[PDB]
RNA sequence: ACGGGGAAUCAGGGUUCGAUUCCGGAGAGGGAGCCUGAGAAACGGCUACCACAUCCAAGGAAGGCAGCAGGCGCGCAAAUU
RNA sequence: UUAAAGUUGCUGCAGUUAAAAAGCUCGUAGUUGGAUCUCUCUCGGCCGAAGCGUUUACUUUGAAAAAAUUAGAGUGUUCAAAGCAGGCCGCCUGGAUACCGCAGCUAGGAAUAAUGGAAUAGGACCGCGGUUCUAUUUUGUUG
RNA sequence: GAAGACGGUCGAACUUGACUAUCUAGAGGAAGUAAAAGUCGUAACAAGGUUUCCGUAGGUGAACCUGCGGAAGGAUCAUUA
């Protein structure tokens, strides 16, 4: 049973911020163990260049290939595959490219069918590729 | 339940509603006392001298009969110990724990039984230095316990 | 900081003096005179915004340097000049009289008075000493200083000073039964009788008042103006007699005064 | 001699203690008059202050200070300094989550008079609020009561 | 050990409304228990009750009706003010239209109905509908 | 992590934000020392040192935008010399 | 980031088998603890001072709590978000009010909960005597 | 009454040690990660062909095996005067 004195608030304020420790979604956000481990560091969005091209091949049940890409970010160095997202569009990209990624939605974790891709393409050469796509725009070189 | 034992039991004495001494007694409460200090003369406790009259002199409570406990007697006369009646027999008993235990050194059921004596004298001890009737620098070492009692 | 403040924001007013939101970034910042800035009324505010003689703080200018106003009949050329409790604005040239005195919601009012009453004012009594060469002083809460009181003049009671000369008329003194004026707080600018004062040693005296209607409240002794001897203002007052009004009875006033309408 | 134990001379500085006097003087009694004060929030002074022999400059009956402030309390804890104890102040802190309290404590350096002689440890004592008096002395003892384990 | 008299004396008589019985006893009584049964016996929860006195501490006979849903205890006993009984009788009674909240104020112990025209704070001391 | 007044959400309880126009603190590239004055350890004052850096006829001279504009850099990220 | 999340649980979760009760016992701090007990003395004009009683927690009232924000009153910004204005044929107005935890002041209540009050009576209330210090009036002023 | 000196104090800073902490060039090997539908048995789930599981010690190609002591989460809630 619980305690349930009058005079126990220490008891239970601190009981609490014990248990509290125990709850992951509360770990993550609190230990900063994890947003020294992020590659942006606590951004919506990161700048990068592209080195490669890799595309990296589909979960278990399904077959494809997810057409992704190697990049490298400005701010802290660090090294991302981002998930290049609707069909034809690796074909706006070329190598060394200034690209702005963003995450793929579900906060740091892999979206399903890709392994180990938390982050997709947004804008590529300044332009946006749903600008590309659409045939809004002509690719900058 | 019972405080170092498991066994929740139920064993006491149960005092009767009508609380004033009956008709057959032909002891006064001063002959009472009077009993008391000869029994308390003979060298007995409070806890046996209220059995010596119940049984023989036929007084149910003394509280009763003379409107005074026997301890609250005994110490205004004069005639009462030092150390209350329930703490010597626990310092009297642990004595003989803590002597029978250096002849045999590998019986661990009386070295375990010792701290179970050991724990309730200073759960007394705190009592009676609480409520005065100890000197607030009473100890409890094991060494001259046997002096004490 | 280092050293003092010369600018007042709009919205750390006093919000007695009733300054829109919208008009400035700044406030009038009362200059140092007789009166605290959170207990007074710069000139300024009596000539924009509640006499509407003026427009613009450059109009206020312009009056005061026509040297056209006296504040307790010495002639005031500054718009910033804080006046306060029982402070009399004499304009000569339109003959109107004012003196400032609390309404019943705790702010100041435009009070027309008579100038033959303009010509003296009430004034509190806050610390009595002796010195230099045995001379005894007053100090009241005006700063005046008059030396050579009445010996049966003590603390906390009132003076009557004549403002031509500087010098005190006659007094009234701290008793029960006195009609007192709360000059701060939430119970500001209310006028009733004195019913009793519980003394605190080491802390403040608390004045428990008596309304002319019944409703009792309670000051501390430093909010507590004694205006009058028994029941008799010495001064005039306001249309509202110092008796403050519930809201719902506030409301009726108004929901019955509009039907006298045609 | 029983007062100075000092490098300096202890001395009550507002009272004359080098009077000229005529043989009804001298041959009748070396009287040292003594300063005491009252403290004005009904406190008795004592006797002791009235009657002793001691010399303190910072005691609230015979020294140079004003009691003025907050009047407080607290059971002593510790007296193992020159003329100075530690009390301390328990209270209870509400937490307002939990609508419960919690025990809570602080200390007090606080400054006691050669007046207040033969006080034991745990016992209820009033103090009043001066001046520093030291770095972390700023009230001083004004009445002690007994704790009830007395007689 | 018995922390808590008023406790035990209650859910003795919570449990026999649900066993269907007519009398219960509690024992022991002390007189917080006296004052809340008659607080339940005057809204006509109850019925009559006997205090049976050994020289020890009294037990209680209550003849009940049929008629009480829930008697509970508040623990620990909170202070109250009456700006906040809203909140306590919103979480602990089942309607606006009946059941009471029992506090301890310092002009009785009494109902919340009773403490609101009394302007009365108190501590809770327990509820019963 | 500048603190409050406050802000978002919310049955009741809560949780999280509060650099940001009001009050209070601090600081003018980093430490340190002063002059004057009612008030400054002041930087749209001075004197040093450490860090940058402008002119120079090479002997010297002058600096301090976390004021308003504006520029570069940084960055996902912010306006008119 | 907040709700959804009674998936952090004070309200209000769980612990045989789903994640989980320490191998057992003693033990200091902490937390929690059974019945019980129905305002007066020296003064001023019967009405105020001064004292309390053992000390508090609780509760209710009071006074003090910056403005802006929040709630809310009045007002046809052309509606509204706003604003603190406006209205009538020189006058008549308004610029309210509530909320402002804990801590600290104040006054009433006395249920609950802590705590005292005499047990080798150096106990209460009475009048009786002694010892030590000593007030300042008394002897037309004066030592 | 200027320069300048003795001494005091405040104290930036410099030099060299120790403790560190961080930015930086380098063979060697190290561990886990992305898959793997690659080869030998078949430890486990049926009495899973030595019931299984737990602690603890020893030995191996390895799932493991064996000595001691438990548990049933067993394959018996039971075995006769």
């Amino acid at each position: 049973g619980k305690c349930r004195g009058l005079r126990t608030a220490r008891k239970l304020r601190s009981h609490r911020r014990d248990q509290k420790w125990h709850d992951k979604q509360y770990k993550k956000a609190h230990l900063g163990t994890a947003l020294k481990a992020n590659p942006f560091g606590g951004a919506s969005h990161a700048k990068g260049i592209v080195l490669e091209k890799v595309g990296v091949e589909a979960k278990q049940p399904n077959s494809a290939i997810r057409k992704c890409v190697r990049v490298q970010l400005i701010k802290n160095g660090k090294k991302i595959t981002a998930f290049v997202p609707n069909d034809g569009c690796l074909n706006f990209i070329e190598e060394n490219d200034e690209v702005l990624v963003a995450g793929f939605g579900r906060k740091g974790h892999a979206v399903g069918d890709i392994p180990g891709v938390r982050f997709k393409v947004v804008k590529v050469a300044n332009v946006s590729l749903l600008a590309l796509y659409k045939g809004k725009k002509e690719r900058p070189r | 339940g019972r405080m170092h034992a498991p066994g929740k039991g139920l064993s006491q004495s149960a005092l009767p509603y009508r609380r004033s001494v009956p008709t057959w007694l032909k002891l006064t409460s001063d002959d009472v006392k009077e009993q008391i200090y000869k029994l308390a003369k003979k060298g007995l406790t409070p806890s046996q001298i209220g059995v010596i009259l119940r049984d023989s002199h036929g007084v149910a409570q003394v509280r009763f009969v003379t409107g005074n406990k026997i301890l609250r007697i005994l110490k205004s006369k004069g005639l009462a110990p030092d150390l209350p009646e329930d703490l010597y027999h626990l310092i009297k008993k642990a004595v003989a724990v803590r002597k029978h235990l250096e002849r045999n050194r590998k019986d661990k059921d009386a070295k375990f039984r010792l701290i179970l004596i050991e724990s309730r004298i200073h759960r007394l001890a705190r009592y009676y230095k609480t409520k005065r009737v100890l000197p607030p620098n009473w100890k409890y070492e094991s060494s001259t316990a046997s002096a004490l009692v | 900081a280092r050293g003092p403040k010369k600018h007042l924001k709009r919205v750390a007013a006093p919000k007695h003096w009733m300054l829109d939101k919208l008009t400035g970034v700044f406030a009038p910042r009362p200059s140092t005179g007789p009166h605290k800035l959170r207990e007074c009324l710069p000139l300024i505010i009596f000539l924009r915004n509640r006499l509407k003689y003026a427009l613009t703080g450059d109009e206020v200018k312009k009056i005061c340097m026509q040297r056209f106003i006296k504040i307790d009949g010495k002639v005031r050329t500054d718009i910033t000049y804080p006046a306060g409790f029982m402070d009399v604005i004499s304009i000569d040239k339109t003959g109107e009289n004012f003196r400032l005195i609390y309404d019943t919601k705790g702010r100041f009012a435009v009070h027309r008075i008579t100038p033959e009453e303009a010509k003296y004012k009430l004034c509190k009594v806050r610390k009595i000493f002796v010195g230099t060469k045995g001379i005894p002083h007053l100090v009241t809460h005006d700063a005046r200083t008059i030396r050579y009181p009445d010996p049966l003049i003590k603390v906390n009671d009132t003076i009557q000073i004549d403002l031509e000369t500087g010098k005190i008329t006659d007094f009234i003194k701290f008793d029960t039964g006195n009609l007192c004026m709360v000059t701060g707080g939430a119970n500001l600018g209310r006028i009733g009788v004195i019913t009793n004062r519980e003394r605190h040693p080491g802390s403040f005296d608390v004045v428990h008042v008596k309304d002319a209607n019944g409703n009792s409240f309670a000051t501390r002794l430093s909010n507590i103006f004694v205006i009058g001897k028994g029941n008799k203002p010495w001064i005039s007052l306001p249309r509202g007699k110092g008796i403050r009004l519930t809201i719902a009875e506030e409301r009726d006033k108004r929901l019955a005064a509009k039907q006298s309408s045609g | 001699a029983d007062i100075q134990t000092e490098r300096a001379y202890q001395k009550q500085p507002t009272i004359f203690q080098n009077k000229k006097r005529v043989l009804l003087g001298e041959t009748g009694k070396e009287k040292l008059p003594r300063y005491y004060k009252n403290i004005g929030l009904g406190f008795k002074t004592p006797k002791e202050a009235i009657e002793g022999t001691y010399i303190d400059k910072k005691c609230p009956f015979t020294g140079n200070v004003s009691i003025r402030g907050r009047i407080l309390s607290g059971v002593v804890t510790k007296m193992k300094m020159q003329r100075t104890i530690v009390i301390r102040r328990d209270y209870l802190h509400y937490i307002r989550k939990y609508n419960r309290f919690e025990k809570r404590h602080k200390n007090m350096s606080v400054h006691l008079s050669p007046c207040f002689r033969d006080v034991q440890i745990g016992d209820i004592v009033t103090v009043g609020e001066c001046r520093p008096l030291s770095k972390t002395v700023r009230f001083n003892v004004l009445k002690v009561t007994k704790a009830a384990g007395t007689k | 050990v018995r922390m808590n008299v008023l406790a035990d004396a209650l859910k003795s008589i919570n449990n026999a409304e649900k066993r269907g019985k007519r009398q219960v006893l509690i024992r022991p009584c002390s007189k917080v228990i006296v004052r809340f049964l008659t607080v339940m016996m005057k809204h006509g929860y109850i019925g009559e009750f006997e205090i049976i006195d050994d020289h020890r501490a009294g037990k209680i006979v209550v003849n009940l009706t049929g008629r009480l849903n829930k008697c509970g205890v508040i623990s620990p006993r909170f202070d109250v003010q009456l700006k906040d009984l809203e909140k306590w009788q919103n979480n602990l009674l089942p309607s606006r239209q009946f059941g009471f909240i029992v506090l301890t104020t310092s002009a009785g112990i009494m109902d919340h109905e009773e403490a609101r025209r009394k302007h009365t704070g108190g501590k809770i001391l327990g509820f019963f509908f």
